[PDB]
């Protein structure tokens, strides 16, 4: 005798009738839902390759709140009545890229590209909280995202255009 | 919000809707583990291969998520995310007099280069405090400031200032097996009261040997004569520790060069490390403890001077 | 025609959208299983037993695989000194013993952890000093020796000598090792999908283990999320184990390593210990130099030998040294075997060199840029392995970098700051580099291509090189389009596979664009020659017109292309014959501020000028300048690997091992490509950019060492000609410890001492 | 490959007529190596493009010629090493040619000569050659049922 | 040289054993779908609707 | 509440706790058990591409009886306590071929090879009932087995080598 876990991913309702307490969101996304845009880099919260946006009603603030999180650490069992947005939630070369995706691509902010969905989701999240951030706000958004390829310069530069 | 129960191959998970439910559940299963952000328990289960057959998530409980302004300080529920703690403190700092926000500003300095946004958005206050890592960056600050801890079990409630006895041994706190941290009030600083917090920018072993501190002086009114002095350090032992021998010696002494020499002599001895202490970096760690105090000394003189 | 144009990485937009597929992003077969490796917890031990009782009870457990399950051979590795699975003895902590197969990777993890291995410890050797003491080496000493050392040491005003250690490095490719093996069920056939830079040795090694011909094994490599040399060989440790599980079960099997397994198992950059002795004039002119290099090679040979060779090739950096001896010894230790890492022994030898160079300047009391400039090769000069330097463009990079960095003016701002400030200091350093282009093994300097043109005019290129983020496929496409005279949108590269281009060299040594570029080019030339008659009869026709006519005339629209690098073959007996085809050059100027009370530092500004000949893609190439540079800043300043006494790696993820982050990069980060210098050795006059700019991150290291000399002048003594050992990485610990003052000595305390 | 094993790929598909069996026999003969060293896995658009369907009975003819050509190319390349070492094995010549940065991979192609019939003018060859045969059969019918046996 | 010899079909042993893989014998991906054509029942007709 | 279906395939117990009366043995073997040597050629019983051997204990004869059957038409629901043998139960090139498999191969009895497993199982089933059969019996073995490629002569010839 056990409850159903109900949550949303890129706007679609997920009802999981047999949630295992030990299931992380990254494992569910990739291996149950088939959305492999979100990556495993470390499994320990350091690199942000598994970065998603989460949205929930904060029954206190009023407010739907939007924030980022590491999917490799997020138990799906915390996520009852929570909304997840992944890289595929924001746009695609099949329909239209999100402006975040287009800019990091055209600015040479992407090499191997493994770190890129994470950074796109940290940048996407900032924009949902602050559609006119400062340059300082843009840099600190990525405190939790690592890139081994680019030396970071081109990423910040492409995104400065979102500032003011 | 009704309580939810999930059951896996090895684990039972209970999503508590209500404070009363949590305290009943913890009374029935005092060995049950709470999980809020999982930024610590997910590491233990994955990497240290701990299994916790019964998990209670108390994240929905208002209280535990409340932010309360009082006459002594700003109180945060234990499930509050470090991002919210951070947002509320920054707001307090921009709005109040410098002299009331000395402690808020060392909390903020420790949060500065702490993880990243993803971690801070889900890591709770309480999880940090009760994890009691030797290298927690917040525990030294809560200790040096006497941050008050409201602690509850089914039919008990107590509020205790954090002090050196809160951490008896490696990764243990002075909570009985049925108590939960409810709330944490971070104090305004008073007249004649100055606070600094510092950290080593190298971690190299999973939970030891990264120097981190909260430092607090209160002077006699209008003076440079010490009434209270607290210097607390992470990364110098298997727990957060306070240099109490050293600071007791400075009571009623004056903030000067001899005070500087006496504290540093006091520290070199009281926090001294075996040539074989876990973590290595024996001389660097000794030098940081003294060097972080020098910085505090010079800062305090500037807030005076 | 897009060559020379800043065209973004072809896959960039799909990478940003999460639509770009990496090995583990590949959907699973309904029956696909998961492998987890079982690995030594001991540095050197005999295996007494393995008990799998408890693992057998984990839901979804399939099997435990060990050395006895292997049909062909248990003998593996580039030099045949490794096991696929350790048999009687383990010889490092990540040493692969077996593998668990299960139905989910969660179940494979859970089962592997509960496998009981019983051991009997044996005397271990971990450090370079453990190994010298025990003469535990691979092979015999290697050497370049030109001139008369006892005699250069005798015309010499000053002789300085010492020891220097440089720490290793983890590749930290964002995507860890990953293989999928699909057993076909017929004739031994197996198709593998792998994150590897070396699909040929993956193919050979799997066939060898299985005891089947190479022609049965197809390896396909679409992309890696990073390689950095760490996937040039050690990928086979995963690939071979997963192939065996595929063989044994007859089901598809995958494994992607978790970060902590990856850092333990698959090795990294070689730690080097150097002992050096330099002889020089009061002038700073170098007269003799002797260096004995010791690399920590770990528990198998792998690529260690040729790493040591490239090191000895780079021991001069950019400096004419008339008398010179440099040896190299490969230490055999109970650690994970170390491997290729961007620069490939180059950054280490080149660091050892700027180190003694910095001392020469200090000893002579002269300005660093002068002692470096004075000693620089001249265009035409011979190196110590006797290769000539033609198009030696360092002096240009240098003068331009000094000017564009405003070096002389900033060196004064720096001295002004050191006078005004007691507890923080600033450092400034301008450092040159040259890096030799070619595999050091002549037979790896070969490359194939295979081009088809389809009857719509669409073109599929296949070459022997792999995409790991460097934009190889992008550059291959810009070339093919240039050479065929059609837009890039008409051309496509899908993947790398052993069935389209056989016998490929690893994608390594920074030469892929040169050698696949030539292969591709030649295949396009063959095709254009086949099309000439149709161009002739229809000069206004379109490419599609000529293709259809060629096809209807039964002219073949598919060809191989190939390239060998000419006039290569250096000798170690004889000390002669070209080691390299050419050299890439650059100069970097960096400025730092150190906090002398904490050991923290800020990277304030860096200016790089690099000679990359005529750039195929200025955007890709600048991007490589930047990323290589930032990875060398990691090596020299941040990245520190740390072991227990008994040989076990403590630093096994991002919380304990620190690669550069967003906020680690110089506040002002400026990179220029040297204009107006056509390179005639390589495709469309371009130069290899991959590994060359990495050692330029050492300019941050030497600016920090400069900041420290300024802190020691302040608090420790009055001897401005003092020499102090600063090892690499210059971590906060090393920096703080070196700024000797009232705190490091005791005080101030009042305590005598210092200082 | 460097173990001396050969992978053959050609335009034609296997549908039970033993095409791959006959290309393996031709390539072995052309290379002068045992059939056991040669393998054909399958037919694909990324190895041989723009192929005709495997049809009109000509697959062995035209593929066997394409395979032969490419085998000749390999022999020409392996020649210098065979000369340098007359007494060694196939594997020795192959490894030798590899270390010498000789390419061990090539395409072949074949185009049937002198074809091209005109329905206006009624000339030019339609065919390359003709295959011929004769059959004799015996049958017994049941006149009452319409049944029959082929004797 | 086997040219001219009655060499058995190379795959015949695997065809006898049921190991030779024909197209439908290829394993399915976990998410693999199946298609069934919808076909005219009339020799010649306008399609007026499909429900 | 519904009963377990228990049969055997190639000596291995199958317990189907949820049998659909509509499931054929051909579908179950290929699509549930992963055993694809048994083929689909018609779904109506005329080609024998799907031929398997079935064995049951006869309560009366004592005797285990062996016969052939068309897996396309065999409901698994009729197979309770029946043992199935398919082409992969009798031999393989990974272990050793059964004489039947070896003979059809070497006789040039297999061209495209699609009918070959079913022909093998027809012949295997004959030999399992009559270890030394007649030339007459050999041929009637193959009444419900079609081959489009061979013209049948080599199959029969290669197999005559079992009489005498
Ligand atoms: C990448 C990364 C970087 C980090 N960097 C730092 C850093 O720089 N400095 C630092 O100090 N920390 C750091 N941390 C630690 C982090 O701040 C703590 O992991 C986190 O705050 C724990 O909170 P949580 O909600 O995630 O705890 P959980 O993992 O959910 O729980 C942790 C522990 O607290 C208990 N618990 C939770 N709430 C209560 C309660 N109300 N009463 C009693 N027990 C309770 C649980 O039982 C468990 O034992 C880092 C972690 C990560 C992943
Ligand atoms: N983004 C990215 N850039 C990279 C690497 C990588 O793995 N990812 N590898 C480096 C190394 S070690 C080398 S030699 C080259 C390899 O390819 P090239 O030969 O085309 O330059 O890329 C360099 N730049
Ligand atoms: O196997 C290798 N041999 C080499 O000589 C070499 N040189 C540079 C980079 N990788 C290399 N790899
Ligand atoms: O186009 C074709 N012309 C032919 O003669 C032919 N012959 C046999 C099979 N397909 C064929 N196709
Ligand atoms: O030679 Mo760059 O791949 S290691
Ligand atoms: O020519 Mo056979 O395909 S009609
Ligand atoms: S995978 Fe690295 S933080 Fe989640
Ligand atoms: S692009 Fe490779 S890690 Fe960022
Ligand atoms: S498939 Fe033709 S008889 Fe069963
Ligand atoms: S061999 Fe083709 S149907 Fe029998
Ligand atoms: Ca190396």
């Amino acid at each position: 005798t056990a409850d159903e876990l109900v949550f949303f991913v890129n706007g679609k309702k997920v009802v999981e009738k047999n949630a295992d307490p030990e299931t992380t969101l990254l494992a569910y996304l990739r291996r149950k839902l088939g959305l492999r845009g979100t990556k495993l880099g470390c499994g320990e919260g350091g690199c942000g390759a598994c970065t998603v946006m989460l949205s929930k009603y904060d029954r206190l603030q009023d407010k739907i709140i939007h924030f980022s999180a590491n999917a490799c650490l997020a138990p799906i069992c915390t996520l009852h009545h929570v909304a997840v947005t992944t890289v595929e939630g924001i746009g695609s070369t099949k329909t239209r890229l999100h402006p975040v995706q287009e800019r990091i691509a055209k600015s040479h902010g992407s090499q191997c590209g493994f770190c890129t969905p994470g950074i796109v989701m940290s940048m996407y999240t900032l924009l949902r909280n602050q559609p006119e951030p400062t340059v300082e706000e843009i840099e600190d958004a990525f405190q939790g995202n690592l890139c081994r390829c680019t030396g970071y310069r081109p990423i910040l530069q492409g995104f400065r255009t979102f500032a003011k | 919000p009704k309580q939810l129960r999930f059951e896996g191959e090895r684990v039972t998970w209970i999503q508590a809707s209500t404070l009363k439910e949590l305290l009943d559940l913890k009374a029935q299963h005092p060995e049950a583990k709470l999980v809020v952000g999982n930024t610590e328990i997910g590491i233990e289960m994955k990497f240290k291969n701990q299994l916790f057959p019964m998990i209670i998530c108390p994240a929905w409980i208002p209280e535990l998520n409340a932010v309360e302004h009082g006459p002594e300080g700003i109180s945060f529920g234990a499930a509050c995310a470090l991002s919210s703690v951070e947002k509320t403190l920054l707001e307090a700092v921009a709005k109040l007099p410098t002299q009331k926000t000395e402690v808020f500003r060392g909390v903020l300095e420790q949060l500065r280069w702490f993880a990243g946004k993803q971690v801070k958005s889900v890591a709770s206050l309480g999880g940090n405090i009760i994890t009691a890592s030797p290298i927690s960056d917040l525990n030294p600050v809560f200790m040096a400031s006497g941050t008050k801890l409201t602690i509850v079990s089914r039919g008990t409630r107590r509020t205790v200032p954090m002090d050196h006895t809160f951490f008896p041994s490696y990764r243990k706190t002075l909570l009985g097996p049925e108590e939960i941290l409810l709330s944490i009030e971070i104090p305004y600083s008073r007249e004649d009261e100055f606070f600094s917090a510092f950290k080593q920018a190298s971690r190299r072993e999973d939970d030891i040997a990264k120097v981190t501190c909260g430092m607090r002086v209160l002077f006699q009114p209008g003076s440079m004569q010490v009434k209270e002095l607290a210097l607390c350090y992470g990364g110098m032992a298997d727990r957060t520790i306070s240099a109490l021998k050293t600071t007791q010696k400075q009571l009623s002494k004056f903030w000067n060069e001899k005070l500087l020499q006496d504290v540093c002599a006091g520290l070199a001895e009281e926090l001294s490390l075996s040539p074989d202490a876990p973590g290595g970096m024996i001389e660097f760690r000794r030098t940081l403890t003294l060097s972080f105090f020098f910085k505090f000394y010079l800062t305090v003189l500037k807030k005076l001077g | 025609d897009t060559v020379g144009r800043p065209l973004p990485h072809l896959a960039a937009a799909m990478q940003a959208s999460g639509e770009a597929v990496y090995c583990d992003d590949i959907p699973r077969y309904e029956n696909e299983l998961f492998l987890r490796l079982v690995t030594s917890t001991r540095a050197h031990a005999k295996i007494k037993s393995i008990d799998v009782s408890e693992a057998q009870k984990v839901p979804g457990f399939v099997c435990f695989l060990s050395a006895d399950d292997i049909p062909g051979s248990n003998e593996t590795g580039l030099f045949n000194d490794e096991t696929v699975f350790a048999k009687d003895t383990v010889t490092c902590v990540g040493h692969i013993i077996g593998a668990v197969v299960a139905d989910t990777p969660e179940h494979a993890e859970r089962a592997a952890h509960v496998v009981k291995v019983t051991y009997e410890d044996l005397p271990a050797i971990i450090t370079i000093e453990d190994a010298i003491k025990n003469n535990s080496f691979y092979g015999s000493e290697l050497k370049i020796e030109k001139g008369d050392l006892k005699k250069g040491f005798s015309e010499a005003d000053n002789v300085v000598s010492g020891e220097l250690y440089i720490g290793g490095q983890d590749h930290f490719y964002l995507e860890t090792h990953c293989t999928i093996a699909i057993p076909k069920g017929e004739e031994g056939e197996m198709e593998l999908f792998v994150s590897t830079q070396n699909a040929m040795k993956t193919q050979s090694f799997v066939a060898k283990m299985l005891g089947v011909p190479v022609n049965r094994i197809l390896v396909r490599v679409k992309r890696m999320g990073g390689g950095f040399g760490g996937k040039e060989t050690r990928s086979t440790l995963v690939s071979v184990a997963v192939a065996l599980a595929a063989y044994k079960t007859g089901h598809p099997v995958r494994c992607m390593l978790d970060r902590n397994e990856d850092m333990l198992i698959t090795g990294g950059r070689h730690p080097f210990l150097a002992r050096y002795k330099v002889g020089f004039m009061k002038t700073g002119t170098i007269v003799a130099l002797e260096v004995d290099h010791y690399s920590n090679a770990g528990n198998s040979r792998d690529l260690s030998h040729s790493i040591m060779e490239r090191a000895l090739f780079h021991m001069d950096n950019c400096y004419k040294i008339p008398n010179i001896r440099g040896t190299g010894r490969l230490c055999k230790t109970n650690l994970s075997s170390n491997t290729a890492f961007r620069g490939f022994g180059g950054p280490q030898a080149l660091f050892i060199a700027e180190n003694w160079m910095s001392e020469v300047a200090v000893t002579c009391g002269l300005p660093a840029e002068e002692v470096r400039w004075k000693n620089m090769y001249k265009e035409g000069d011979l190196t110590h392995f006797n290769q000539r330097l033609e198009g030696f463009s360092v002096p240009r990079c240098w003068d331009e970098c000094l000017k564009s960095s405003q070096y002389y003016a900033r060196k004064s701002e720096v001295d002004k700051f050191n006078k005004e400030n007691c507890w923080k200091k600033r450092g400034l350093c301008i450092i040159p580099t040259k890096f030799g282009i070619s595999f050091t093994v002549p037979f790896l300097n070969q490359a194939g291509a295979l081009i088809h043109v389809y009857t719509d005019g669409s073109v599929l290129v296949s070459h022997g090189g792999t995409e790991m983020g460097q934009g190889l496929h992008t550059k291959m496409v810009q070339v093919a389009s240039k050479a065929l005279k059609i837009p890039i949108s008409k051309i496509y590269i899908s993947e790398t596979s052993t069935n389209t281009v056989p016998n490929s060299s690893p994608t390594a040594a920074s030469v892929s664009t040169d050698i696949y570029g030539q292969a591709v080019y030649e295949a396009c030339q063959t095709i254009l020659k086949r099309l000439e008659p149709f161009k002739k009869k229809n000069p206004d026709g379109s490419w599609e017109d000529w293709v259809m006519a060629a096809y209807q005339d039964r002219v073949s629209l598919s060809t191989t292309g190939f390239y060998r690098t000419p006039n290569l073959g250096y000798s170690f007996e004889t000390n002669s014959g070209n080691a390299f085809h050419y050299f890439t050059y650059g100069v970097a100027c960096s400025e730092v501020e150190i906090d002398c009370l904490t050991g923290d530092h800020k990277n304030l500004r860096t200016d790089i000028v690099m000679d990359v000949g005529s750039s195929l893609n200025p955007a890709i190439d600048i991007g490589q300048v930047e990323g290589a540079f930032v990875q060398g800043l990691g090596l020299f300043t941040l990245e520190e690997l740390h072991y227990s006494p008994e040989g076990s790696l403590h630093t096994r993820g991002p919380s304990t091992y620190k690669i550069p982050a967003f906020g680690s990069i110089p506040t002002e980060f400026r990179v220029s490509l040297l204009r107006d210098c056509p390179n005639k050795k390589a495709i469309y006059a371009s130069k290899a950019v991959g590994e060359p700019p990495l050692f330029l991150g050492a300019s941050v290291f030497f600016a920090i060492k400069d900041a420290i000399r300024a802190a020691r002048a302040q608090h420790t003594n009055n001897n401005t000609k003092e020499l102090f050992r600063l090892d690499s990485p210059a971590t906060p610990e090393k920096i703080r410890n070196a700024c000797v003052d009232k705190f490091t000595t005791l005080c101030v305390t009042g305590a005598p001492g210092n200082c």
